[PDB]
């Protein structure tokens, strides 16, 4: 039950605000390590700590901060928040220094210059097409989740109030419906696909989930819009029969 | 714990001879814990400008350091070696005896 | 520079070897690691190495030269659970831990029986639009996008059937406008 | 012929003065060649060796990070260690670590080492095998057991057995006019009375590289030893050793007594007696 | 070169 555990798993930041990412591990290792992961190049070290009561500057310690006041804990604290720190952030741990690291599960964070800018996605479930049936015996199921802004978000099938994994495949990262702002909205596109004897079947119920991580209640919402909180949408479709 | 009295020598790094410089030599070993004090003499006065090397430490685990300065040699001027430790109620001298 | 990876991505066939090497700089790095990374996911860890030599887990083989100054990784008999990017780590003293850029690998499945298409779809009416569906294509054909735009299409995207022993490529594609899913091509059909 | 490359390791507590002291030198043979110094303004591995000063700086920004490692990780044992054995936080204590490697005459790989103390005495140590641990006590039987879960042993052999002789190989190439020397021995005697009937024969051998020598004394032919003054060997401070052996010899004996002296820079072992 | 694995708090 010995692991490392990050918090938050996703935060959107205003521009110029405070943040500080939690970090724990109970394996009694001695150096833990900081990271961030952008979707142009590889992890970059920016803390690390060989063991408690100490601290040491990785590769790109600028804009960040750490403390180690016991064995367990390191936080990463931001000082002011800039769209450039918008990134994945990764805690490690290891026993000692140069051991292998073990990593925690991630924290996806978004820095927006505002927050009129967040939107959650419209989820729409696509049946398959009557050709598809007729030559290749088989249903696919296309979702669009579009609208969203950022692109933290998880989409999964559900298939009789239970997640299917076979037949399913979805994009690997969302897509920017408008490449010319730097401050659009993404699309995500997946696909569930059943035999012929399944989706036929009228009394099969199938949902496409899309998971929206967006503001918390602490977050100042004031503009003339539902607020896009972290919430669930979900589109659904029933299987005809002819 | 136990303690360890250092070892005391006080030499020089050539054979003296008179007008020629040199380096006066206290080599302290033996001796446990670490924390020591070493002075250098000139007809019992202070040498100011001595030098020390880095510590370590033997196969069971004492210490030695050697404090050195650079001398010239007369027939008139006596050196000595000054040295406290914990192991010591009071600074223990050592003469530098060229004709040992 | 200091950590320099196999740059990719690295297309390999289904059971073929996949090779991945890794340089580093400092010549007196103790310790070196191989991290296997799904996306979205966390780093996880195939293997450590301190010494020179080889170094075997399964189908995996990592092979250490200090001299060279390169560490390697060889997959044997490619799975299409391997399609990851595989990470370089290598310690330079104390808590420096520093990764490379990282090797994508893709494992192409074996459409047995390509039977490519471009089908329609119609909404369940809760939203408004219309999509079109580049589905059972060969493995080796490539999707782009973008003719206008103010149109969108995926990448090719394999699903698996586990039940029916049977994988496919998929492509989605739509837009608003006059449209036609007809025409939503540009790539080798 | 054979060589070597060791460690050495000393960090003291000093609560009533303030933060701990921690004094890291490296040796290749009888030479250092690198010192860390915590009381120093640096906070840098530094040379004292003419031929380590030619490795760049990935070698001294790493060499750095390793000990601070060492010293922060030394801090961490002063304050377990004071618990393991129910000492008081006003009191000054001392942990120690040596490692290192051997090779022979092919600068292969002859014999690892890593041992640890406590207040000058035993705590853990490497087995020859560079697999197991001998535990001085019964404090100690913890440490073996948490080094054993955490495979220390294996880490330590992989550098004991690698990384530990290739570099004491690259030291000992980048400083052939320095390592690979031998400096002959130069020997004189000299003759004091002690009191009547009494008289001194002491065997001097000066400017001798490396430190290793053996200085024995016989009677006319036999090895009468354990009677006699043997000082140890002394650094000159110009990278050379001195050493002398003195025997207490009747008044009129004198000339019935000799030096037996032995050094790689003699081809065969030198004879000495008075006059 | 001195050790950079092996190192642990007693």
């Amino acid at each position: 039950i010995a692991g490392i555990t990050q918090a938050p798993t996703s935060q959107i930041l205003a521009a110029g605000r405070r943040m500080t990412l939690r970090c724990t591990q109970d394996m009694r290792h001695n150096a833990m390590y900081w990271y961030r992961q952008d979707l142009g190049l590889g992890l970059r070290l920016i803390h690390y700590s060989n063991t408690a009561g100490t601290t040491g500057k990785g590769e790109v310690p600028d804009g960040y901060s750490v403390s180690r006041a016991n064995t367990d804990d390191f936080p990463l604290t931001l000082a002011s928040a800039v769209p450039s720190q918008t990134s994945v952030y990764f805690c490690a741990s290891s026993l000692s220094f140069g051991t292998e690291a073990f990593f925690g599960q991630g924290t996806r964070l978004t820095v927006v210059e505002d927050l009129n800018k967040v939107f959650p996605p419209e989820v729409a479930v696509f049946e398959p097409s009557e050709a598809e049936i007729s030559h290749t015996q088989k249903a696919t199921l296309v979702c669009l989740a579009t609208g969203f802004y950022p692109d933290h978000v998880e989409l999964s099938w559900w298939v009789n109030g239970k997640e299917v994994h076979s037949g399913v495949c979805t994009d690997p990262q969302p897509l920017k419906e408008q490449p010319a702002l730097n401050d659009s909205r993404y699309a995500l596109s997946s696909r569930l696909r059943v035999s012929a004897t399944f989706w036929q079947d009228p009394r099969n119920h199938f949902r496409c989930q899309v998971q929206f991580y967006g503001l918390s209640e602490a977050d100042a919402w004031a503009a003339a819009r539902a607020a896009p909180v972290t919430q669930i949408v979900s589109a659904e479709a029933w299987g005809r029969a002819d | 714990m136990i303690q360890r009295t250092p070892k005391i020598q006080v030499y020089s790094r050539h054979p003296a001879e008179n007008g020629k410089s040199n380096f006066l030599n206290c080599y302290v070993s033996g001796f446990h814990p670490s924390d020591i004090e070493v002075d250098l003499l000139k007809n019992g006065e202070r040498i100011e400008k001595v030098e020390h090397s880095d510590l370590s430490f033997s196969k069971d685990w004492s210490f030695y350091l050697l404090y050195y300065t650079e001398f010239t040699p007369t027939e008139k001027d006596e050196y000595a070696c000054r040295v406290n430790h914990v192991t010591l109620s009071q600074p223990k001298i050592v003469k530098w005896d060229r004709d040992m | 520079k200091e950590v320099e990876q196999n740059s990719g991505p690295l297309s390999v066939p289904e059971g073929a070897i996949a090779s991945l090497n890794c340089t580093y700089s400092d010549r007196g790095s103790q310790s070196f690691f191989w991290y296997r990374q799904y996306s979205g996911k966390s780093p996880e860890l195939i293997m450590f190495i301190y010494s020179n030599g080889d170094k075997e887990d399964g189908r995996f083989t990592a092979q250490l030269n200090k001299a060279s100054q390169y560490v390697s990784l060889l997959i044997r008999d490619s799975q299409p659970s391997d399609s990851a990017t595989y990470l370089c780590a290598v310690n330079f003293g104390g808590g420096k831990l520093i990764f490379g850029q990282g090797t994508e690998l893709s494992v192409k499945p074996n459409i047995q029986n390509p039977d490519p298409a471009v089908y329609a779809l119609r909404d369940s009416k809760s939203s408004d639009k219309s999509v079109c569906l580049f589905t059972d294509f060969d493995s080796q054909t490539n999707v782009s996008q973008s003719k206008d735009s103010d149109v969108y299409i995926t990448d090719k995207c394999v699903l698996d059937m586990r039940s029916m022993d049977f994988k496919s490529n998929s492509a989605v594609a739509w837009s608003n406008k006059d449209f036609a899913c007809a025409n939503a091509f540009n790539n080798s059909i | 012929g054979s060589h070597s490359m060791r460690y050495f390791f000393t960090s003291v507590s000093r609560p009533g003065r303030g933060e701990p002291r921690f004094i890291a030198v490296g040796y290749v043979d009888d030479t250092q060649f690198v010192r860390f110094d915590s009381d120093a303004a640096s906070q840098r591995m530094e040379p004292r060796a003419p031929w380590i000063e030619q490795e760049g700086p990935e070698y001294w920004d790493g060499e750095t990070r390793k000990v601070k490692a060492h010293s922060q990780t030394h801090r961490v044992d002063l304050g377990t260690l004071r618990g393991y054995y129910n000492q008081s936080e006003a009191g000054s204590h001392t942990v120690q670590r040596m490692y290192g490697c051997d090779v022979g005459s092919d600068w292969r790989f002859l014999r690892g080492y890593h041992q640890y103390a406590y207040d000058g005495k035993d705590y853990i140590a490497l087995k020859e095998d560079l697999r197991s641990w001998t535990a001085a006590d019964m404090a100690a039987q913890t440490t073996k057991h948490k080094w054993e879960a955490a495979h220390v042993a294996e880490q330590l052999r992989a550098y004991l057995e690698g990384t530990c002789v290739e570099w004491l190989r690259r030291y000992l190439e980048n400083g052939k006019e320095t390592l690979q020397r031998t400096d002959a021995p130069k020997t004189h005697m000299t003759h004091h009375a002690v009191s009547d009937h009494e008289a001194t024969l002491r065997c001097w051998a000066l400017s001798f590289y490396p430190a290793e020598i053996t200085l024995t004394w016989q009677r006319d032919g036999e090895d009468q030893t354990q009677d006699t003054e043997l000082v140890e060997t002394r650094p000159a401070g110009d990278g050379t050793f001195q050493k002398w052996a003195a025997v207490v010899v009747p008044s009129g004996q004198e000339q019935r007594y000799t030096c037996h002296v032995q050094h790689e820079g003699l081809p065969k072992p030198l004879t000495l007696r008075w006059e | 070169s001195m050790l950079g694995i092996g190192i642990v708090p007693v």
